[PDB]
């Protein structure tokens, strides 16, 4: 009779069907991943429509279900995920025109066609024709003519759309009642309805200021140090005091420096931290790759795999017999069902994503028995930040030795740790002040304080200062180069990468501190410590069916995100950053441009 | 089987708690709210069975299992049921007892 009972009776048989809807959606969608086929594609466009029509049915059906104060923050939550219909708030053309924009965007992203003018008909597509012309050459003239061009031919054919895109979406925000696209993605982190622990959308903002300001002297201070190696390398193209052009960073868009550790390694001769000979000697397959997984996560005390894994999966790949895609993903089918897209290879590299994408498969059924919307993380940064975190696990030195893989003889140096620790920084450490930048500057737009005449300028300036690299090009008013990322033309948040990454590194820290471990924080191995399993498994358990504040003080005690953990990683990192570069400038000037007569 | 499984039913909103060994085989239209629907089984009026169909790909814990529950009662009646005798093979010729 009341309207609590009306919910309850909706949401369990919402939950009921969905079940075995998205079941056969998966299923549909793993059938195509591992075999390429025409009817497999009309397979997930029938189960794509289907799912859509029958969540945008029920949304409606729903939206007009009194909200009567139900307690138990049970339903609410369900409710308020459901109701948000997206596109179908305004008029359906609006809609129409906004998939039409997104499909082009696609396309063009996916043919973001460059040709050089001497073999204009023989050229190379971004992928993987920009990514191995630079990932490998160093030629400096041909990597910045590369990067111009790219730029051209992107943005200026892509300002517009990106323009009416972002206008499209914060006006759909506002009828969506949000101040603006990026108010409506920080809206996943909000907490309403827990006194004492409730989270506001501003406060996020501040708690990242508050994160970057203690973030930043490691930031410069590596920043400084990669100016002083690329000086000795290319001293007439890079002034010693001003900024890094942007072009030498290893990816096109400044996502990770690690393409850049080879020349900037501290010791180029000291052996490197590999296994692939015992891989070779040994014959380990992916067989036995997941049987020293399964005995890890035995030995923390959680639940080993099912066996319906074991049979059903794919773990080699069938060469090219059939279609399928060597990306690594890990694929929820539901009802106690899990499977994973790779193509296995002997090596360190294979055996880390492996271990990475099975914890993921552990976190899935840490929430197994939870309901079909629940069955997820309370943001976009639990999976990868639980991924990491057994990956720094397992990527421990000791881990190594004790497993066989290394012999104790050889054991640890302090080179190959300073090695490892920069290599750590400039993979982790060094992605999270562009990010944090690139989202700020995104959620000015949104905002709409950044007029459009000053776009690309206030990009540049902040890379100049906040960043610290400038552009060796002129650029006008024609370009897009905002909209040239990947995510960005998907339209996905790029601040999950810092909570990812801020989460690891804390609950890295948490977790050792659960195993008792003393000394250096990269040495540390949850290895055969029941304790810190149960630990971590008490708030596994729930999900994301409690926020995600509660969730996080569960283990570390503390309310807000801290650097304290990173601090404390890299501590040596520092005080041989410190050491190094005493006679290293410090800081960089934003007036100086390369391209400066 | 691979498809799937729909063949078997089970109902979830009953009214109230069943009475143990009660059979509530019914074919109506539950409602959730004031309306007294008519049988339209449209909003706020869901059909009680769901789907229970299963398939050999589902995990442990998951996949269907046939369960049988034998009841037993001592009333006051004539023996009807019971259980045979251990029945040792027969020795003749010597003292034994039977
Ligand atoms: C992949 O699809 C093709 C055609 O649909 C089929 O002949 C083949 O048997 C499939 N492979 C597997 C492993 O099912
Ligand atoms: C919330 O509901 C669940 C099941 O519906 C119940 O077990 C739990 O006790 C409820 N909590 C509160 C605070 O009412
Ligand atoms: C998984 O754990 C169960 C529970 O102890 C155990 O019986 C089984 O042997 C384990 N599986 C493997 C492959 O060790
Ligand atoms: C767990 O137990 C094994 C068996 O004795 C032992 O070799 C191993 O060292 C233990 N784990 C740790 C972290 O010491
Ligand atoms: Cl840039
Ligand atoms: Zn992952």
């Amino acid at each position: 009779s009341t309207i609590e009972e009306q919910a309850k009776t909706f949401l369990d048989k919402f939950n009921h069907e969905a079940e075995d809807l998205f079941y056969q959606s998966s299923l549909a969608s793993w059938n195509y991943n591992t075999n390429i086929t025409e009817e497999n594609v009309q397979n997930m466009n029938n189960a794509g429509d289907k799912w859509s029509a029958f969540l945008k049915e029920q949304s409606t059906l729903a939206q007009m279900y009194p909200l009567q104060e139900i307690q138990n923050l049970t339903v609410k939550l369900q409710l308020q995920a459901l109701q948000q219909n997206g596109s179908s708030v305004l008029s359906e053309d609006k809609s129409k025109r906004l998939n039409t924009i997104l499909n082009t965007m696609s396309t063009i992203y996916s043919t973001g066609k460059v040709c050089n003018p001497d073999n204009p008909q023989e050229c190379l597509l971004l992928e993987p024709g920009l990514n191995e012309i630079m990932a490998n050459s160093l030629d400096y003239n041909e990597r910045l003519w590369a990067w111009e061009s790219w730029r051209s031919e992107v943005g200026k054919q892509l300002r517009p759309l990106y323009e009416e895109y972002v206008v499209l979406k914060n006006e759909m925000a506002r009828a969506n009642h949000y101040e603006d696209y990026g108010d409506y993605w920080r809206g996943d982190y909000e907490v309403n309805g827990v006194d004492g622990y409730d989270y506001s959308r501003g406060q996020l903002i501040e708690d990242v200021e508050h994160t970057f300001e203690e973030i930043k002297p490691l930031y410069e201070h590596l920043h400084a140090y990669v100016r002083a190696k690329l000086m000795n390398a290319y001293p007439s193209y890079i002034s010693p005091i001003g900024c890094l052009p942007a072009h030498l960073l290893g990816d096109m868009w400044g996502r990770f420096w690690t393409n850049l550790y080879s020349l900037t390694v501290p010791f180029g001769q000291k052996p490197n931290i590999d296994v692939t000979d015992a891989m070779v000697d040994q014959a380990w397959d992916a067989q036995r790759i997941f049987k020293e997984a399964e005995k890890f996560f035995v030995s923390v005390g959680l639940p080993n795999m099912t066996q319906g894994f074991w049979e059903n999966s794919m773990l080699t790949d069938p060469g090219n017999v059939q279609k399928a895609v060597c990306h690594p993903t890990a694929w929820d089918l539901g009802k106690g069902d899990f499977r994973i897209l790779m193509c296995t290879k002997v090596t360190m590299d294979d055996f880390l994503t492996a271990h990475h994408e099975m914890g993921h498969i552990q976190y899935d059924m840490a929430y197994a028995a939870q309901p079909f919307l629940l069955r997820n993380g309370a943001n976009e940064g639990f999976h990868e930040a639980v991924g990491e975190i057994m990956s720094l696990s397992a990527a421990t030195p000791k881990h190594l030795k004790s497993i066989g893989l290394l012999s104790p003889d050889f054991q640890e140096d302090n080179e190959t740790e300073i090695n490892f620790l920069l290599k750590q920084a400039l993979t982790i450490v060094g992605t999270l002040p562009f990010t944090y930048m690139l989202e700020k500057w995104r959620w000015m737009v949104f905002k709409g304080e950044i007029p459009k005449d000053q776009w690309m300028k206030k990009w540049w300036e902040m890379k100049r200062e906040i960043v610290g690299v400038v552009e060796p090009v002129p650029h006008d008013e024609t370009y897009c180069d905002p909209a040239s990322l990947f995510h960005v033309s998907n339209d996905y948040s790029f601040i999950r990468y810092y909570t990812r990454t801020l989460y690891q590194f804390q609950f890295q820290e948490a977790l050792c501190q659960a195993a008792k471990h003393e000394g250096p924080l990269h040495k540390c191995d949850i290895s055969n410590s029941t304790e810190a399993g149960q630990k971590l498994f008490n708030m596994l358990r729930l999900g994301k069916s409690e926020p995600w504040t509660l969730a996080l003080e569960n283990v570390v005690g503390a309310k807000n995100m801290n650097v304290r953990p990173l601090l404390n990683y890299f501590e040596p990192l520092f005080t041989w950053l410190k050491d190094q570069n005493k006679n290293s400038f410090v800081g960089w000037s934003t007036d100086w441009s390369p391209y400066a007569d | 089987k691979v498809s799937g499984n729909y063949n078997y039913l089970y109902r979830l909103f009953r009214k109230s708690k069943l009475k143990p060994f009660e059979r509530d085989i019914s074919t109506e239209i539950y409602q959730a709210g004031n309306k007294p629907c008519n049988g339209v089984a449209g909003f706020n009026c869901y059909f009680p069975l769901q789907s229970y169909g299963f398939r050999p790909t589902y995990g442990v814990g998951h996949q269907p299992y046939r369960v049988v529950v034998l009841s037993f009662e001592l009333l006051h009646a004539p023996a009807t049921v019971c259980g045979p005798k251990k029945s040792t093979n027969l020795v003749k010729n010597k003292c034994v007892n039977f």
